[PDB]
């Protein structure tokens, strides 16, 4: 369901007020530490020697609900940015004695504001009290989409609003966030939550917001329409916002007093349900990436390294590919024999890379399907693999399929073949070292044969994702370069990102490849304008195939398969995070390189700042042969 | 005497009557009850002793402020964002609840009346600004003209569509509710710190006073070259001016020390009495030379000032 909680700043009793929220259908309670007009005074004296308590003791709340049913929160009096000297050594001082406060209590989320530009104190002082003991205290950021000063009405005689169009006056609370997140450095225990008003901005600067750790959203019962019946509903526009928050399940938070005092309070929650209730479900796809939001894995290399019988079984579930080879083979054999010769043909066919064979499969109903006769031979290197090919052989494919233990490179075939057929692709198309086995197992392909697949590409695009950036960085190791997690690729599902562009062709190969001195290296500039100022933070790609004439698989956005599962983007991170102008564009350079033992790539960004070269050499990733 | 045993440790306000009669306010800032009440007195030297007192009821929650409506009224700016009316009734005994609305989203942190006796505005942290009908039990109206927390509104003794409002965004406003855009910008000439109290001059219907975060105040007037002069070593945080032909300005401060000052914002008379937080000061109506105080050291303390 969707998480909830009550916001207030106003609680006589918390035994009480615990209990009536939890009587509403709240999740959770929001709410100060110390009385919010408690003003308490530091280094002067004699306020300082105040006697007595200052707040209310722990042993009021069993622990568990002190690390589970509250948020803390700052008292609005404390002001570290302010300019007056002694309201900041106050400021300061109180500051931390909150923090340590709910340290000491175990809460697990604490919410701090902002609503101006310059923060650098309250950085300041959260940084130490980040870095100090050892604590797991959560902290969010409160931010308004629109700063409130251009929110207020226009009823002073001399002092109009602006009535005139200041396109970066939509920006100003981006940039604050921004700004403060760099000076902490981007720490995974820094995250946002978003104050919702009714004047909600353009589809930009909405979608800016994606691509930031968002916890949590603010909506306040202003905001709520009356509708026929009087109860408190969304507008369109706030509804399909809200649509889109589902989707990275941040919790709602319920602010402001009870403008529907007629309805009961929980009426609030009820319409929040109604709406996640009728969201349209998920398709395969997404179920089954579930769980794996943003999850990064090192890419597998199966030319080197024997797969387990678990990958295996994995690859095999997902019946749209294999239907889409199938149908390939049968258009090839049908373009190939006549009827005329069908019975006095026999074509042969080799399946490189079997596997467990479900090409084999595929193969042999293809050409019952066809009608037309035929040979195989499956190749596999992978003895561990070539195993359960034995068994197949023998229970039930018989003699018609041959099974070969070998390198294909260096295996050589007693018989020419008319047709290949391969499953050699990666997420990034090439980077399983297709084109070299293949070239490889060129020399048994009849002159007039063909290769399934024929054809492959890939694609690549600019990404923003402060999240991303942070799982990267934090995938240190011990006795390895402290750098080198920047310089290789990822699989990923990507989900909480933006994206800036569309994406572009990279490299290209096609099969059999007949021109002399080949040459699988590669060298490609791409160039992709911009309509945000936002950051770059790393490219990804993506790929398409052409098994046959009409019949193609892929996995970009745009011309995605229809329920084409298997396949995960391929994420390529720069260091360092880029600024870019709207009205600039990026231009990124990528390499293909190769020696007699390796294959590695290569890349950087030119324009609009130059970056160093990610992974010279391939001293940090590589591919082995 | 059908009230509560004890009185809670801050004491937050105080104001009298022409009868000599004193209302107190007060509340538990900390501990594990936070909620505050209302006490009257009629023997002044008597307070805080609860033995004593007149009458005196709870109430659900803290009081930020509270003033006189006409003779009976109690009028309170609640922090649960309420804005309730409370009523003496005939014996002065009881204190009666007449009614409570929820109209503001967080703490009401200022309450007045307007010199109609009919109408009434108030101030939260939330940057709204409210206008009520005290007849009616109504909001009549509503602005945002300011973008921070209020804090700080004041009712004109002269006019009864007339208001001044600050609020920390270092913008002062002058409000007439019969415009068609209410507020206009006094300005300032001494801008850079934020305001933190507001007084009108009780003779001069375009006079008015205020105080900074600095410690400093300033007479000013609304036509337009200003008087100032620094007093407190911290924020005033609040002015007051005694019933006189001529004037004397009392002034309070974080720095727990009492101030009086001439029309010349000369310093009279000065006292350190206190030893926490002073939050309010009132002058009796039975005797101009008698100031009296209240704060959170939980001390009533009469003052006789040498005019
Ligand atoms: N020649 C072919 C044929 C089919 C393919 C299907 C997809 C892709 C892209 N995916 C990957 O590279 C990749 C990385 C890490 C992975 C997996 C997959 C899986 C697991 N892990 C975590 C570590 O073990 C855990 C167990 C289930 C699967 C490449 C293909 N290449
Ligand atoms: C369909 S999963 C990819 C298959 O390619 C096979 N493969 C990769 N490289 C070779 C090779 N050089 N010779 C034979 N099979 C290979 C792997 O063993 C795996 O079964």
């Amino acid at each position: 369901r969707v998480s909830s909680g009550r916001d207030l700043n106003c609680v006589p009793e918390i035994a009480d007020t615990l209990g009536a929220v939890a009587k509403q259908g709240f999740d959770f309670l929001c709410m100060p530490v110390f009385h919010p007009r408690f003003k308490r005074e530091f280094i002067q004296e004699p306020a300082k020697n105040r006697p007595g308590p200052q707040t209310r003791s722990d042993l009021l709340l069993s622990g568990r609900d002190w690390n589970t049913l509250i948020v803390g929160k700052l008292s609005p009096w404390i002001r570290p940015d302010s300019k007056v000297e002694k309201i900041r050594r106050n400021s300061e001082a109180a500051m931390l004695q909150e923090l340590n406060f709910g340290a000491y209590l175990g809460l697990p989320a604490f919410l701090l504001p902002l609503n101006q530009e310059d923060n650098t104190n309250l950085a300041r002082v959260l940084t130490n009290h980040i870095h100090t003991g050892h604590h797991s205290s959560m902290f969010w950021m409160r931010v308004p989409l629109v700063a409130p000063e251009d929110l207020r009405d226009d009823i002073i005689e001399n002092a109009p609003t602006t009535h005139t169009e200041e396109y970066s006056g939509e920006e100003k609370t981006w940039m604050w966030w921004h700004n403060f997140r760099t000076l902490c450095d981007y720490s995974k225990r820094i995250a946002v939550a978003l104050e919702i008003g009714a004047d909600l901005p353009s589809n930009h600067v909405i979608d800016r917001w994606l691509g930031e750790p968002i916890k949590a959203a603010i909506l306040p019962t202003s905001i709520f329409l009356t509708n026929k019946k009087g109860f408190p509903v969304l507008s369109k526009m706030h509804q399909r916002l809200i649509f889109r928050l589902l989707k990275l399940e941040v919790q709602f938070i319920i602010t402001g007093t009870n403008h529907h005092s007629e309805k009961e309070f929980c009426s609030y929650l009820q319409y929040l349900e109604y709406l996640s209730q009728n969201r349209p479900p998920p398709n395969a796809y997404e179920l089954f990436a579930k769980g794996y939001e943003d999850y990064l894995q090192s890419p597998l290399q199966p030319l080197m390294d024997n797969l387990e019988s678990q990958t295996y079984e994995v690859f095999e579930k997902d019946p749209i590919k294999y239907s889409q080879y199938q149908q390939a083979i049968y258009k090839c054999l049908l373009d190939r024999v006549p009827e005329e010769e069908k019975d006095t043909n026999v074509q042969v066919l080799m399946v490189l890379g079997a596997g467990r064979g479900p090409l084999v499969n595929a193969s042999l109903r293809a050409a019952k399907q066809a009608d037309r006769r035929i040979k195989l031979y499956a190749v596999e290197k992978n003895p561990n693999a070539v195993v359960t090919l034995e068994n197949w052989q023998f229970e039930e494919w018989g003699s018609q399929v041959t099974v070969v233990s070998s390198d294909m490179r260096e295996w050589v075939a007693p018989e020419k073949a008319d047709i290949i057929v391969s499953e050699l692709l990666g997420s990034f198309a090439d980077n399983e070292l297709s084109p070299e086995c293949l070239d490889g197992a060129q020399h048994f392909l009849k002159d007039d044969g063909v290769s399934i697949p024929g054809e492959y590409t890939s694609f690549l695009a600019p990404i923003s994702s402060s999240k991303l950036y942070n799982e990267v960085r934090a995938c240190r190791e011990k006795d390895r370069d402290p750098e080198a997690q920047f310089e290789m690729p990822y699989v990923v599902r990507l989900h909480n990102f933006h994206q800036l562009s569309a994406p572009q062709p990279c490299f290209t190969f096609s099969h059999p490849n007949r021109d002399p001195m080949i040459d699988n290296n590669r060298y490609c500039t791409l160039e992709f304008p911009v309509e945000v100022n936002t950051v770059l933070h790393g490219f990804a790609g993506y790929f398409e195939t052409v098994l046959y004439q009409d019949i193609t698989l892929s996995i970009r956005p745009e011309t995605h398969s229809p329920g084409m599962f298997s396949w995960f983007p391929i994420l390529f991170p720069i260091k360092q995070p880029i600024t870019v102008r709207e009205g600039q564009t990026i231009c990124v350079r990528f390499w293909r390189c190769s020696n007699s033992k390796k294959v590695w790539y290569e890349w950087a960004v030119t324009a609009p700042v130059c970056s160093a070269i990610h992974n010279p050499t391939g001293r940090s990733y590589t591919i082995g042969l | 005497p059908n009230a509560p045993a004890c009185m809670e440790r801050q004491l937050e306000a105080a104001r009298y009557r022409s009868d000599g009669a004193l209302l107190l306010g007060a509340s538990s800032l900390s501990g594990r009850c936070w909620a505050g009440s209302l006490w009257l007195f009629k023997d002044p030297c008597a307070a805080p002793n609860e033995g004593f007192c007149s009458a005196g009821v709870q109430t659900e929650a803290g009081v930020a402020d509270l003033t006189w409506v006409g003779e009976r009224g109690i009028l309170v700016a609640s922090d649960s964002g309420a804005v309730e009316l409370w009523e003496l009734d005939e014996n002065e005994t009881l204190i009666v609840s007449k009614f409570c609305k929820y109209e503001h989203d967080d703490i009401v942190s200022t309450v007045s009346v307007l010199s109609s006796g009919t109408q009434a505005v108030s101030g939260s942290k939330d940057i709204c600004i409210k206008v009520w009908d005290l007849a009616q039990q109504v909001v009549l109206s509503s602005y945002r003209a300011h973008a921070a927390q209020v804090t700080c509104v004041a009712a004109s003794p002269h006019k009864d569509s007339v208001f001044l409002s600050c609020s920390e965004d270092n913008r002062i406003l002058l409000w007439d509710t019969r415009c068609p855009k209410p507020a206009s910008q006094i300005g300032c000439s001494a801008p850079g710190y934020l305001p933190t109290s507001l007084a009108w001059h009780p003779q001069q219907s375009e006079v008015f006073v205020f105080g900074d975060e600095n410690g400093t105040v300033s007479l000013v007037d609304t036509k337009s070259c200003v008087l100032s002069s620094a007093v407190h070593s911290q924020c005033v945080t609040g002015l007051v001016f005694s019933p006189h032909s001529v004037p004397f300005l009392a002034s309070l401060s974080e720095d727990c020390s009492l101030a009086v000052l001439d029309s010349s914002l000369s310093e009279l008379f000065r006292s350190q009495a206190h030893r926490d937080f002073v939050r309010d000061a009132t002058w009796s109506p039975l005797n101009h030379s008698l100031l009296t105080t209240v704060g959170w050291d939980h001390q009533v303390v009469h003052h006789v000032v040498p005019t």
